[PDB]
RNA sequence: GCGAUGAUCUACCCAUGGGUGGGUACAAAUGGCAGUCUGACAAGU
C-alpha cells in the first residue's frame, strides 16, 4: 500500500515507484535493517520514475520556505499532478510514501484521492533515499549538490533570521585598513619620487616636501630647462606665486645644478607622478567614503569621537557586535586626563551598543552624550 | 505585528518576587548591581539570573545584554520601572540592570532557585 | 515540442496537443521559445479552422482575442521570472526594472516579426503602452498605416 | 601563556586537534579563516616556506567549550574527524562550533542548529566568515520542517538543555544520522530536572538513549570544569543493537 | 653620457621590488572586499590580475550571468564562475560600495601596467648602460647584482668567486664561522643559464658564467670606447653555452 | 545646583616656567654586529 513515494532534495523533487516492499510485521529487525545499508538489495526496492528540477536559488528559496511551513508549492502541484495515476476515490485511494505527516493533509485537500503515509516504514523508505542518493537518479540531475546545500542553507537562514544589510560593519574595518596603508604607502612613493626627481633637481625638493603639490609639480615641469614667465603665471594658477615659490623655483631652475638626464627618465617619472597624485585623490575620495559609511550605519559612535577614530575602536575589537557586547574597560584598554578618558570611553560604550543594537541610530542622542560629556569637561 | 525588543516582561505578582528576592539579595551581598556589573558577572560565568528594567532611556543600552545571556543560557527579566528596582535594590540613583551571583552558602537559596524557575517557566 | 509535433502534424488531436503545450508550460514558465511555440501553434489552429470553413462555405475577433491573452498572461509571468532571477536598493531595482522591461519588449518585438496582423500588432502595441522603445513602435504604427 | 613564548605543537591522539607545549601545555586545533579572532582567544602561529607562508592554530579554551573539556578530561573516541561530516544541535554561538568546523577541515561539512534568532544573527557572521558551516537557524524540534538541507550527517552532537534532549536526539538522528554513527551528548544534570540528583539524571537519560537504540559506548563527568556535566559518547547501530 | 647612470638602476630596481610588495597587499585587500561580496571567487581563481578584470567587468552576480568573459577566462571556469554567481553564500553590495571597489580594481590594474611598464624601461636602461652583461646573463639577475654592489666600478672591482657567490653571504659566513661548506650559488640562481642546468651542472655552469660575467660587467664597464653592442658579451654566451651542453651531453652512467 | 548611564583609585633639579631619567609604537642612516669559497686538472679514446 506504499506504491509511490515522494522525495526531495535541494536542487529538485522526484517521485519513486516501489517495485516490492519490505516486510512490516519484522521491520526493525537485524536483516531488513542491513538490506536497507546495502546498496546491493535497496536498488531492488525502489527504482526511480521522476525528477523535476528546480529553476533558480530563488524559486528554491520560496519552494523550501514553503515545503518547511507545509503548503504545497506550485512546482510540487505540477510534479504530483503529472505523475500520480488518476482514481475514482471512493473504491481503491492511491498511495504516496511522506515524511512530513504535518503536510499530508494539504496533499490531500488538493488530491481528492491520495493517501499520504509516514510509518517507521516509510521513514525508512526515505532513509534510504537519503543516504544512497546520487547513485539512484542515473545521473538525471547534474551538479554539486553539496554547493547547493550550503548556498540554499545560507540563504534560508539569512531569510527567517532577518539579517539586515546596512549593519554591515566589515567595510568600515576595511576600509580603515586601506586608508592607513594608504597613506603610508602614498607617502613612501611620495619621498621616493621626490628622491628620484631631485636628483633632476634638488632644489625643487628642498623648497617643498608637500607631497602631492609636489607630485602636481613634477606634472608640469618636464625638466629644469622650459619655464618661462608664462609657466611662472601657470604655477600662479597652480599652488602660489604671491608666496613667491613660483619666481624662487625659476631662479633655481635658472642657476639650476641638478645634473639634467635622460629624456625616457623624464617620461617615466611624469607618469610615476601621476600615478602617486591619482593614489592622493583616491585616498581623499575613500576617507570621504568612510565617513559617509560611518554616519550612515553607526553616526551615533561617529558623532561621539570621530569617523576615523571610531573606524579604529570597531576594527581593533573585531566587529560592531563584540565592540558594544564587551564591558566598558576593555574600551578604555583598547590625572584628570586619565578620569575624563575613562568618563568618555563609558559614555563611547553606550554609543556604540545603541549604535549597533538599534536598526538604524540617533545623531540627536549622539549629540546628547556629546554635550553631557562636553558640559562635565566644563566642569573641569 | 512583531514582538517588542522589550519581551518578556513580568506581571505584577512576578515582580513582587523579582524585585523581593533582590532587596534580601543585596542585603546579602550575592548580588552585582549596575550594567556593568552585569555583563561582567556573565563573562566571568558567576551568575544565578539577570534582573533588568524596561523604562530607561533609551533601552538599548541594556537591551544588549540578553544576547550573552542567551548564549550562555541564564535567564532574564524585564521589570517595568527602574526607579521601582533602584529603591528596592537599595541604592541612591535608579538602577536598569542588576545580576544575582551564584553561591549556595546562600541563605536566601531555595527562594532564589523557585523565582529562577519562574522565569524559566515564563520563557 | 517534438511530442506535440508527433501528435500533431500524424494525427492532430488538437485538444491532446493544447493539453501537452499547457502542462510544459506550467511546468517551464521561463522558456520564451515555449511561449512561441504556442502562441504560434494556436495561430495554426485558427488558420486552419479559417481556411476549413472557407473551402466548407465555397464548396456549399475571438482568434486575436485568445492570442493576444496568451500574449499577455506571457509577459507577466516572464516578467516575473526575470525579476526572480537574481530577485537590495532602490537604484538596482530601477536598472533592473528597466532591463527586464527591454527584454520583455524585444521578445514583443519578436512576436510582432512573427505575425488579422493588423489587428494582431494593435493590441499588441495597445497592451505595450498600458523612450526609445516608444519611437520604435511609434514608428511602427506608421508601418502599419502603410501596411 | 604570556604572550612571547614559543611553543611546540604536537599532533593530538584525536585527529585534528593539537597539543601546544611550553612551560605548560594547551590543546589547540587549526583555524580556517586566518586573522581573526572570533570570541578573544590567542592564536598561535607557525610559518612554512618555496616562498613563506602564515598558518594559525588557536587555543580551545576547554572551560568555555564542552566538548574541550570532555576532550581535556579524556575520552576514548571523538568521532570528530578531519574528514567527516556533523551535526550540532544547540549551537547559541559558534563557540564550539568554530572549533568543531576547523577539525573537520576544508573536506568535510558541518551543520549548526539553532532556535534563537539573536545568537542566529553571530551565527550568521560567523557561517559567513567560514565555509565548513551550513547554518540551519531553526527550532531544533522539526528534523521534517528543515529535512531540506542535511544528507547523512556522519555524527551528531548535542549541547540543548531542553529536558526532552533525549528525545529531540532521537528524532533528528533517526532522521538524519548514517547508521553505525557517533552520537555524543553532552547532559546537564540541573537543565534537564533539579529536584532529581545528578547521578539519577545521566541514569535515565542514558536510559532513554539505550530505549531509542544508540548503545552509548561510555560517560564522562567532566568534573574540574563545570559541575554536574557529562558528555555520553555512544553509538548509532540499529541493526545488531543488543 | 648622461643615461649612463647606476645611480638610477639601482633605484629602479628597488622600486620594483617595493611596488611588487605593495601591488600584492593590495590584492590580498581587495580579494577580501570583493570575497565578502562574492566568496568562491578567490578560491576559483587566483591572478589577482584576472580577479581584478573580472570586477572591472561585473558588479552584480546578475551582470555575472549575462556578459562575457572571454578575453579573461577560459570558457569552462567561466561557467564555474556563472553558476557560482547563481549559487554564491555572500551577501550583495550597494551601488556607492560598488563603485568604491571597482575604482580600487582601477588602481590595481594601472599599478600592474605600470610595473611592467617599469621593467622595460629598465630593460632598455640596462643594455643601454652594460650592455655585454646584459646580453651574456640576463638583464634581472645583472641588475639586482649591479644594485647589491651598488657602484659599477665597485662590482668591476671585485673578482670572479664573489659575483658567483654574491647572494648567499649568509650561509657563506655562517659556513665559514664554524667549518662547514661554503655554498655556491647566491643571487646568480636565477640566471637563465643555471635555469636550464640540473644540478652538479647548475654549480659549474654557474661557476663559468659567474667567471665569463666578470669578464664583460668588466668590459662594459670601464672601456673608454664602447660598441655598446654587448659583443664580448654575445661570444661570452656562446662560449658558455657549448660548455653547458657538452658537460649535459656526458652522461655519468655506463651505457 | 553629584553618582550604577559609574563615585573614589593604577622617576631628578631650578617656586601652576625651564632643565634631567626611564618605558612602548613609527621613521631615519655609509652605526654596529659584519667577514666577501678554494686555484689545476677534467673528459673521451
Amino acid at each position: 500500500p506504499i506504491e509511490y513515494l515522494l522525495f526531495e532534495e535541494p536542487t529538485g523533487y522526484a517521485v519513486f515507484k516501489v517495485k516490492l516492499q519490505q516486510d512490516d510485521i519484522g521491520s526493525r529487525l537485524k536483516e531488513v535493517q542491513e538490506q536497507i545499508n546495502d546498496f546491493g538489495a535497496f536498488t531492488k526496492l525502489i527504482e526511480l520514475v521522476s525528477f523535476a528540477p528546480f529553476k533558480g536559488a530563488a524559486e528554491a528559496l520560496e519552494n523550501a520556505n514553503d515545503i518547511s511551513e507545509g503548503l504545497v508549492s506550485e512546482s510540487l502541484k505540477a510534479i504530483l499532478d503529472l505523475n500520480l495515476p488518476k482514481a475514482s476515490s471512493k473504491k481503491k485511494n492511491i498511495t504516496l510514501a511522506i515524511s512530513d505527516k504535518n503536510l499530508g493533509p494539504s496533499i490531500k485537500e488538493e488530491f481528492p484521492y491520495v493517501d499520504c503515509i509516514s510509518n517507521e516504514l516509510a521513514q525508512d523508505l526515505i532513509r534510504g533515499v537519503r543516504l544512497h542518493g546520487e547513485k539512484l537518479f542515473k545521473g538525471l540531475q547534474s551538479g554539486d549538490l553539496e554547493r547547493a546545500q550550503l548556498g540554499l542553507g545560507h540563504a534560508y537562514s539569512r531569510a527567517k533570521v532577518k539579517f539586515s544589510v546596512q549593519k554591515n560593519d566589515n567595510h568600515i574595518i576595511q576600509a580603515i585598513a586601506l586608508l592607513d596603508q594608504l597613506d603610508k604607502d602614498i607617502n613612501t612613493f611620495a619621498m621616493r619620487v621626490k628622491e628620484w626627481y631631485g636628483w633632476h633637481f634638488p632644489e625643487l625638493a628642498k623648497l617643498v616636501p608637500d607631497n602631492y603639490t609636489f607630485a602636481k609639480l613634477v606634472l608640469f615641469i618636464k625638466d629644469k630647462a622650459s619655464l618661462n614667465d608664462d609657466s611662472l603665471h601657470d604655477l600662479a594658477a597652480l599652488l602660489n606665486e604671491d608666496s613667491g615659490i613660483a619666481q624662487r623655483v625659476i631662479d633655481n631652475a635658472r642657476i639650476s645644478m641638478g645634473q639634467d638626464i635622460s629624456e625616457t627618465d623624464m617620461e617615466n617619472v611624469c607618469v610615476f607622478a601621476q600615478r602617486v597624485a591619482s593614489l592622493a585623490d583616491y585616498r581623499r575620495q575613500l576617507y570621504d567614503y568612510l565617513c559617509e559609511k560611518m554616519h550612515t550605519v553607526a553616526p551615533n559612535l561617529s558623532e561621539l569621537i570621530g569617523e576615523v577614530i571610531g573606524a579604529r575602536l570597531i576594527s581593533h575589537a573585531g566587529s560592531l557586535t563584540n565592540l558594544s557586547k564587551q564591558a566598558a574597560s576593555t574600551v578604555q584598554i583598547l590625572k584628570n586626563k586619565g578620569r575624563i578618558s575613562r568618563y568618555l570611553a563609558n559614555k563611547c560604550s553606550m554609543a556604540s551598543r545603541i549604535d549597533n543594537y538599534s536598526e538604524e541610530p540617533s545623531n540627536v542622542f549622539g549629540s546628547v552624550l556629546k554635550k553631557q560629556v562636553e558640559q562635565r569637561l566644563e566642569f573641569y | 505585528a512583531p514582538n517588542p525588543k522589550a519581551f518578556p516582561l513580568a506581571d505584577a505578582a512576578l515582580t513582587q518576587q523579582i524585585l523581593d528576592v533582590v532587596q534580601q539579595a543585596a542585603n546579602l551581598r550575592q548580588l552585582k548591581k549596575g550594567a556593568n556589573e552585569a555583563t561582567k558577572t556573565l563573562n566571568r560565568g558567576i551568575s544565578e539570573f539577570i534582573i533588568m528594567a524596561a523604562d530607561c532611556e533609551p533601552i538599548e543600552i541594556l537591551l544588549h545584554l540578553p544576547l550573552l545571556c542567551e548564549d550562555k543560557n541564564v535567564p532574564y527579566v524585564f521589570v517595568p520601572s527602574r526607579v521601582a528596582l533602584g529603591r528596592a535594590c537599595g541604592v541612591s540613583r535608579p538602577v536598569i540592570a542588576a545580576s544575582i551571583t551564584t553561591n549556595d552558602a546562600s541563605a536566601i537559596k531555595t527562594q532564589i532557585y523557585a523565582v529562577k524557575d519562574k522565569i524559566e517557566t515564563l520563557l | 515540442i517534438s511530442c506535440a509535433k508527433y501528435e500533431y502534424e500524424v494525427h492532430a488531436n488538437f485538444k491532446s496537443c493544447r493539453n501537452i503545450f499547457q502542462n510544459g508550460l506550467r511546468f517551464n514558465p521561463d522558456v520564451p521559445k515555449l511561449w512561441y511555440e504556442y502562441v504560434k501553434f494556436e495561430l495554426n489552429f485558427i488558420t486552419k479552422l479559417i481556411n476549413r470553413r472557407k473551402v466548407m462555405g465555397l464548396i456549399n475577433a475571438l482568434r486575436g482575442d485568445i492570442a493576444l491573452t496568451i500574449f499577455d498572461v506571457c509577459m507577466k509571468t516572464l516578467g516575473k521570472h526575470y525579476i526572480n532571477k537574481h530577485k537590495s536598493d532602490s537604484k538596482m531595482n530601477i536598472e533592473l526594472n528597466k532591463e527586464t522591461l527591454n527584454y520583455l519588449f524585444s521578445e514583443s518585438l519578436r512576436y510582432i516579426k512573427l505575425f488579422e496582423r493588423d489587428y494582431l500588432i494593435n493590441h499588441v502595441l495597445q497592451f505595450w503602452k498600458n523612450p526609445e522603445l516608444y519611437l520604435k513602435t511609434v514608428m511602427i504604427d506608421i508601418t502599419l498605416n502603410i501596411r | 601563556a604570556r604572550g612571547g613564548a614559543k611553543v611546540v605543537i604536537e599532533p593530538h591522539r584525536h585527529a585534528g586537534v593539537y597539543i601546544a607545549r611550553g612551560k605548560e601545555d594547551l590543546l589547540v586545533t587549526k583555524n580556517m579563516a586566518p586573522g581573526e579572532s572570533v570570541y578573544g582567544e590567542k592564536r598561535i602561529s607557525v610559518e612554512e616556506p618555496v616562498p613563506p607562508t602564515k598558518v594559525e592554530y588557536r587555543v580551545w579554551n576547554p572551560f568555555r567549550s564542552k566538548l574541550a573539556a570532555g576532550i581535556m578530561g579524556g575520552l576514548d573516541e571523538l568521532f570528530i574527524a578531519p574528514g567527516k561530516k556533523v551535526l550540532y544541535l544547540g549551537a547559541a554561538s559558534g563557540t564550539s562550533v568554530s572549533h568543531v568546523s576547523d577539525v573537520v577541515g576544508p573536506e568535510g561539512v558541518v551543520y549548526a542548529v539553532e532556535f534563537s534568532h539573536r545568537p542566529g544573527r553571530e551565527l550568521i557572521s560567523m557561517a559567513k566568515k567560514r565555509p565548513n558551516i551550513i547554518p540551519i537557524i531553526e527550532d531544533a524540534r522539526h528534523p521534517q520542517k528543515y529535512r531540506m538541507l542535511i544528507g547523512m550527517v556522519d555524527c551528531v552532537f548535542a549541547d540543548v538543555a531542553q529536558p526532552d534532549q533525549a528525545r529531540i536526539i532521537a528524532l533528528n538522528s533517526h532522521m538524519f544520522l548514517k547508521d553505525q554513527g557517533g552520537v555524543v551528548i553532552s547532559i546537564k544534570a540541573n537543565c534537564i530536572d533539579s529536584t532529581v540528583d545528578a547521578e539519577t539524571v545521566f541514569a535515565r537519560e542514558v536510559q532513554k538513549l539505550r530505549e531509542e537504540r544508540i548503545k552509548p559506548l561510555e560517560q564522562l563527568t567532566l568534573e574540574p570544569y563545570e559541575r554536574d556535566h557529562c558528555i555520553v559518547v555512544g553509538r548509532y547501530m540499529r541493526s545488531g543493537l543488543k | 653620457s648622461a643615461d649612463k647612470v647606476d645611480v638610477m638602476i639601482i633605484q629602479a630596481i628597488a622600486l620594483l621590488d617595493d611596488l611588487d610588495k605593495e601591488l600584492n597587499t593590495y590584492a590580498m585587500r581587495c580579494k577580501e572586499w570583493y570575497g565578502w561580496h562574492f566568496p568562491e571567487l578567490a578560491k576559483i581563481v587566483t591572478d589577482s590580475v584576472a580577479y581584478a578584470r573580472i570586477i572591472l567587468t561585473m558588479g552584480i552576480r546578475s551582470k555575472a550571468s549575462e556578459t562575457d568573459l572571454s578575453e579573461i577566462l577560459p570558457e569552462e571556469i567561466e561557467e564555474r564562475v556563472k553558476t557560482a554567481a547563481e549559487v554564491s553564500m555572500g551577501t550583495e553590495i550597494t551601488q556607492t560600495d560598488l563603485d568604491n571597489i571597482n575604482a580600487l580594481a582601477e588602481q590595481i590594474v594601472e599599478f600592474a601596467a605600470y610595473r611592467e611598464q617599469l621593467s622595460n624601461y629598465l630593460s632598455a636602461r640596462m643594455k643601454a648602460i652594460a650592455p655585454n652583461l646584459t646580453q651574456l646573463v640576463g638583464e634581472l639577475v645583472g641588475a639586482r647584482l649591479i644594485a647589491h654592489s651598488g657602484s659599477l666600478i665597485s662590482l668591476a672591482k671585485s673578482p670572479a668567486s664573489t659575483i658567483q657567490i654574491l647572494g648567499a653571504e649568509k650561509a657563506l659566513f655562517r659556513a665559514l664561522k664554524t667549518k662547514h661548506d661554503t655554498p655556491k650559488y647566491g643571487l646568480l640562481y636565477h640566471a637563465s643559464l643555471v635555469g636550464q642546468a640540473t644540478g652538479k651542472n647548475k654549480g659549474k655552469i654557474a661557476r663559468v658564467l659567474a667567471a665569463k660575467a666578470a669578464v664583460s660587467l668588466r668590459y662594459d664597464a670601464l672601456a673608454e670606447d664602447r660598441d655598446d653592442s654587448g659583443d664580448i658579451g654575445l661570444e661570452s654566451r656562446a662560449k658558455v653555452e657549448n660548455r653547458l651542453s657538452q658537460l649535459e651531453g656526458r652522461d655519468l652512467r655506463t651505457t
